[PDB]
């Protein structure tokens, strides 16, 4: 039935419209290429019928959308496109969000009539601003935030007809000015690595309108001097290929606009202009999370060069810098702002940026004269500079309990220093009990809970749980039956915002932790994914960055140790027989991280995760007054 | 059409009459449509339980619908009848159930009349198996439920009549209430069952309710071929016949066995055990046997079904007897039923046509061998032709066709021992014909049920819906004495009087030295079979149940 009458009004349309209710019965008995052809045969009448959203809604419409099948995928957005027109804002909001899981999808014709119903729905749906409805201001919105992500897909020619729309009147000024302007409000953070190329393609398109295409010069074979737009053409083919020269073409574009509004322009006006760019900037280094180097870079250079917008977020500038490892571009922005209370926010900010490169004289040096202004705090500085982490930490700790000063009540700035270089004076010493019980008093009461606390106000992530989970690392690998990660660690594997930030930065942490419970299955991706992301890291620092390649290069050393290790005990033919711990030791004891050039972070990961090694190989298997000698001897070269 | 199952929705009014009624004795409309609607289900699950049944109030304040539509609710949706889902009905009965519906559903809230016959489309149309029928019973006390919109009752008659079309037959049980009006009114042409009826206006009682005769429990309805045999005419040309059953014995279904802890079903596994040596067995190294005095009989298990073949399986036709040959003391099977059927042959239908009309028109019945199945032993047969009886409302009650009748084997015939012929007389035989004459009797085939099934099937119901009491079935089949001898009257007494008579009323213990005396002393008399047992079983003898062959055994073994 259902197929006949298909083939019937194949080329009758009017027909089937008394077989309309019957057709909307057997559509939920089907589930092959029959229900293609009953969509179908939906899809000849849907102008001349009215009430349609009911019966989709009761044959579980939205649910056959999502199901992986070419043609009844375009059959259904088809039908959705016809009956949209007369739908209503509550029911389109409803059916906006089938829609727009779509976008990864392939067979490009989907997503075609996919942007062909969304620019429609742009269209109808910008409204006059008055407001009408939640709904109507809401699936706007949506659709919006789809068709940017729109400008970075695959068929060139699809690309080509969402830029189209997209640079045409009434959505991006044909003004310079205005269209500079505009272009930030087509951030969409879903999309930034493009945005760049995609952002000075729009600005340089509209000059193509532009009555100046002559030779810009008088010629005169020893020249070929030619015209404008053999210049303008590849320098855009370029820019859209590596970011690099985009980031520079777009960076000197909005140099030389920004200088040139200044003759058709007032300021008051300018103001304005300034004040929004100024926020929008902002809403950039906010929004922003996939951190892109060079896009955060251009921002901030563009930034540094302009008295109106160096009031840009110190927060939003350390964190950005911090997550791209792009430290030295902040560093100047902040130093340029600082030349021109809500300054020892920049300072604090300037200090955080500086710490993640080494250079701690020039730390300890702004940690004076700005922050402090007491007389604790110059002592204990000057105890920390040479090596004394004794006297420092003592008298940091002093100063930090205290019912006196009166003669002046330190500022939250300067306590806050003071507990940060306290819980680093104690790491440079071996008082891990020590570090760990001050690093947790300081998010609740006695017994603090390690759960969810630190997980909030990611400050506490940023500062505390570093040195917290080191020092609980390190005392369990002393020896102390102290279990408190662990259920932290393992009820910490739920959701994005316990697992993500656990496993970009601490993942040899994680890998002696798992290594320890023995799962070495885990521990070995662990390890794996550590050694990638200390790749990508060294990837991203700069060349000409010295003592901070140094730093992340350090730590190769314990890495492959613990990755050695890992090989060693896995393979049971070393087990076995005693050469190969005879073997083993030697390698060990030959090589050492060079004294008088590394500091004692890394001889103590080096030595205390050997020591442990040695320990879990002293279970299953002379090999004793040998092995206790070779851990003699390595601690014996530490205190020398 | 065989895979298909029936499928119900029901439809209770909640309006605010429908709640009050007049303050008596009698049931309110809405607990009359809930016990009706709970005694459809009891009889739905017992017999054929696979039927789809769901119920929708309609008129609520609260609202339960697959797509949101004011006032209506799906109680349960299509799914076969279960004892939870009647539990679930049950707690509206009576007063308190009448509270507990209002605080849980609630009534009033004017619906449209038309959505509600929407959403039963709806679960008619979600279903994922076949559909054979398509009703919607309408439990109402009212008749006419709109009048002041006439756009309402237009959107529902539109409705009701897509829904006819779609293939959905409603067809409302209508229930009377005091005042004067049940009028046939806007359901006119609604009613897709269209029932014949006078259509009288005044109706002062209950409509087509008690028509459901409330609980028939017992049936199971099927329709299947039961064998696909070859009639041969000769030995080259034959025909392919179909081989129904019109009555069969009806069984209570199997017990299952269960685990007491758990309440769960427990698999059985039957196998033969080693022979105290240890492992299993093939169903190659033991052969079956027999045992016939002092001499056993081996035989495998192969040549067991061969010495039971005789003939293809098939109907040979034999000859034709006329129809006065086929006595009726005769009789060892339920007679079958025999169509054409043209799967096999083409052809087979003319054929069978022209045989049954020639064969019923000169009173013959054909007589063939019958083999059912592969291995069976031929058992003679008389096609007795039944030609097609209808009724004035087109209704089939003799399908045409040809009808088995088992005739028996000079084996299978008993033979009674000698009676001596006493004959009555004039003047007794004309009472005997009076009495008879008094207890006239239609008899039908829909007249008694199975008091055995009935109990069972009552116990099971009082089992699952804890009724605290399992409701006495009346014993159909029990001759209503007392009204049978009034209605009798005394006539009775003078057929007594005349032939009967005046004086004819018409109505351990033992041990090793008294079992060596006793087989000494040789009774073994007063020694009973129970005694005999415990005794062999106890010692460890061999024993069996003859009182012979304990009393050689132990006599021939405790002393020799």
């Amino acid at each position: 039935f259902i197929v006949c009458l298909n083939k019937v009004t194949k080329s009758f349309p009017p027909l089937a419209d008394r077989f309309m209710n019957a057709v909307f019965f057997l559509l939920p008995k089907f589930h092959g290429v029959l229900k293609t052809l009953c969509l179908e045969v939906v899809l000849c009448r849907v102008e001349g019928m009215t009430e349609l959203y009911f019966q989709l809604k009761s044959k579980d419409f939205v649910q056959v959308m999502r199901h992986r099948d070419d043609e009844r995928q375009k059959v259904c957005l088809d039908i959705i496109y016809k009956m949209m027109p007369k739908l209503k804002p509550v029911e389109l909001r409803e059916l906006l969000n089938p829609v727009v899981e779509f976008v990864s999808h392939p067979s490009t014709t989907c997503r075609e009539q996919m942007y062909n119903i969304l620019m429609w729905i742009h269209d109808n749906y910008r409204d006059p601003e008055s407001e009408t409805d939640n709904d109507s201001q809401e699936i706007f919105k949506l659709a919006k935030d789809v068709l940017i992500q729109g400008l970075i897909d695959e068929n060139p020619g699809l690309q080509l007809i969402i830029r189209n729309f997209w640079s045409h009147e009434t959505r991006l000024p044909s003004n310079t000015l205005d269209r500079l302007l505009a272009l930030n409000s087509l951030y969409s953070p879903k999309i930034e690595v493009h945005f760049l190329s995609l952002a000075t393609n729009f600005l340089l398109e509209m000059t193509s309108m532009s009555p100046d295409y002559p030779n810009p010069m008088f010629e005169h074979l020893p020249d070929i001097q030619i015209k404008h737009s053999s210049l303008i053409t590849p320098l855009q083919a370029v820019a859209q290929r590596d970011p690099i020269i985009a980031k520079q073409l777009f960076s000197s574009l909005f140099s030389g606009i920004l200088k040139e509004m200044d003759k058709f322009k007032t300021l008051s006006e300018k103001n304005n202009i300034t004040q929004k760019l100024l926020q929008d900037f902002n809403r950039f280094l906010n929004t922003t999370f996939s951190f892109f180097p060079p896009f955060v870079s251009c921002i901030q250079d563009i930034s540094c060069q302009h008295a109106a917008l160096l009031s840009l977020d110190p927060a939003a500038v350390s964190a950005g810098c911090l997550a791209s490892l792009q430290q030295p571009v902040g560093i100047r922005l902040l130093e340029e702002a600082l030349l021109r209370p809500p300054d020892v926010l920049r300072w604090v900010e300037l200090a955080k940026l500086y710490r993640s490169i080494g250079e701690y004289d020039v730390l300890r040096g702004i940690f004076t004269s700005e922050i402090g202004t007491k007389q604790i705090t110059q002592s204990a500085l000057l105890a920390e500079a040479r090596s004394d982490y004794s006297e420092a930490a003592k008298q940091y700790d002093e100063a930090l309990n205290k019912q006196d000063w009166v003669d002046g009540e330190p500022t939250e700035a300067e306590k806050d220093f003071w507990e940060l270089a306290s819980l680093d004076c104690y790491n440079h010493l071996a008082e891990w009990k020590s570090l760990e019980y001050c690093s947790t008093a300081s998010i609740d009461s006695e017994n603090p809970p390690d759960l969810n606390k630190i997980w909030s106000e990611p400050f506490y992530q940023e500062t505390y749980l570093p040195y917290m989970i080191r020092s609980k690392l390190k005392l369990l690998l002393q020896g102390e039956a102290d279990q408190s990660l662990l259920t932290f660690i393992d009820k910490a594997m739920h959701g994005e915002l316990q697992k993500a930030i656990l496993e970009l930065h601490y993942s040899q942490e994680l890998s002696l932790l798992y290594l320890l419970q023995d799962d070495v299955d885990r521990a070995k991706y662990y390890i794996q994914n550590g050694i990638q992301s200390f790749m990508q890291n060294y990837s991203s620092i700069d060349v000409l960055l010295h003592q901070s390649r140094l730093t992340k290069l350090q730590s190769v050393q314990a890495l492959t140790e613990i990755q050695e290790f890992i090989s060693f005990i896995s393979k049971q033919g070393n087990l076995s027989s005693q050469v190969p711990l005879k073997r083993l030791l030697n390698t060990w004891t030959n090589r050492y991280p060079d004294a008088k050039m590394d500091p004692m972070n890394i001889w103590d990961d080096i030595i205390t995760n050997r020591c442990f090694f040695l320990s879990k190989i002293e279970e299953k298997l002379d090999i004793s007054s040998l092995i206790r000698s070779c851990k003699f001897s390595m601690k014996m070269k530490m205190i020398d | 059409k065989y895979s298909g199952r029936d499928s119900l929705i029901f439809l209770v009014d909640a309006s605010k009459a429908m709640f009050e009624s007049q303050s008596e004795d009698e049931l309110t409309p809405f607990d009359m449509s809930i016990q009706c609607i709970q005694s459809v289900y009891i009889s739905k699950i017992i017999s054929s339980d696979r039927d789809l049944l769901a119920v929708v109030f309609y008129g609520t304040e609260k609202d339960k619908n697959s797509v949101n539509f004011k006032n209506i609710y799906v109680l349960q949706e299509l799914d076969n009848p279960g004892a939870k889902r009647i539990l679930e009905l049950d707690q509206f009965k009576g007063q308190q159930g009448q509270k507990r519906f209002q605080d849980m559903m609630g009534h009033g809230s004017d619906y449209s009349l038309s959505e509600v016959l929407w959403v039963c489309a709806n679960l008619f149309s979600d279903v994922q198996f076949k559909m054979s029928h398509k009703r919607i019973m309408l439990f109402t006390n009212e008749d006419n439920p709109h009048g002041n919109d006439s756009a309402k009752a237009s959107r529902a008659r539109t409705k009701a009549g897509d829904l006819r079309d779609t293939g959905i037959f409603l067809d409302l049980m209508h229930l009377k209430k005091p005042g004067g009006f049940d009028i046939s009114l806007f359901y006119r042409d609604i009613i897709s069952i269209a029932e014949d009826e006078d259509l009288r206006v005044h109706f002062e009682e209950s409509s087509k309710l008690e028509d459901l005769l409330r609980k028939v429990r017992a049936k199971e309805t099927r329709k299947r071929a039961l064998s696909r045999l070859k009639l041969k005419l000769n030995k080259d040309i034959v025909i392919s016949v179909g081989i129904y059953n019109l009555v069969q014995k009806a069984l209570k279904p199997p017990p299952i066995k269960l685990y007491r802890e758990t309440n769960e079903p427990v698999k059985t596994k039957t196998r033969t055990f080693n022979t105290s040596t240890g492992g299993l067995l093939l169903p190659s190294d033991t052969k079956r046997s027999q045992i016939y005095g002092s001499r056993q009989i081996i035989l495998e298990k192969e040549e067991t079904e061969e010495l039971k073949r005789f003939d293809d399986p098939g109907l040979m036709l034999m000859g034709f007897k006329p129809l006065v040959l086929l006595k009726k003391h005769h009789y060892l099977r339920p007679s079958l039923f025999v169509y054409p059927e043209e799967s096999l042959v083409i052809g087979s239908s003319t054929l069978f046509s022209a045989l049954l009309i020639k064969c019923l028109e000169k009173e013959v019945a054909a007589l063939c061998r019958y083999t059912p199945r592969r291995n069976i032993p031929p058992y003679f047969v008389a096609l007795v032709p039944q030609e097609e009886e209808l009724d004035d409302q087109k209704i089939q009650v003799t399908p045409p066709g040809f009808q088995l009748v088992f005739l028996p084997f000079a084996d299978d015939k008993r033979k009674m021992p000698f009676t001596e012929k006493i004959m009555a007389t004039p003047e007794q035989v004309g009472k005997m014909k009076a009495i008879v004459e008094k207890l006239r009797f239609t008899y039908r085939s829909d007249s008694f049920e199975n008091p055995v099934l009935q109990q069972h099937f009552r116990n099971l119901e009082a089992l699952a819906l804890d009724l605290m009491e399992p409701e006495q079935a009346v014993d159909l089949t029990l001759p209503k004495v007392e009204a049978m001898n009034k209605r009798l009257g005394s006539l009775v007494d003078e057929f007594k009087e005349l032939v009967y008579p005046p004086d004819y009323n018409p109505e351990v213990e033992y041990s090793e030295e008294e079992l060596k005396t006793h087989i000494s002393k040789g009774t073994l008399g007063k020694f009973t079979v129970p005694m005999l047992k415990e005794a062999c079983r106890a010692y460890g003898l061999k024993s069996g149940l003859k009182k012979q062959e304990l009393l050689e055994a132990l006599t021939k073994h405790f002393q020799d």
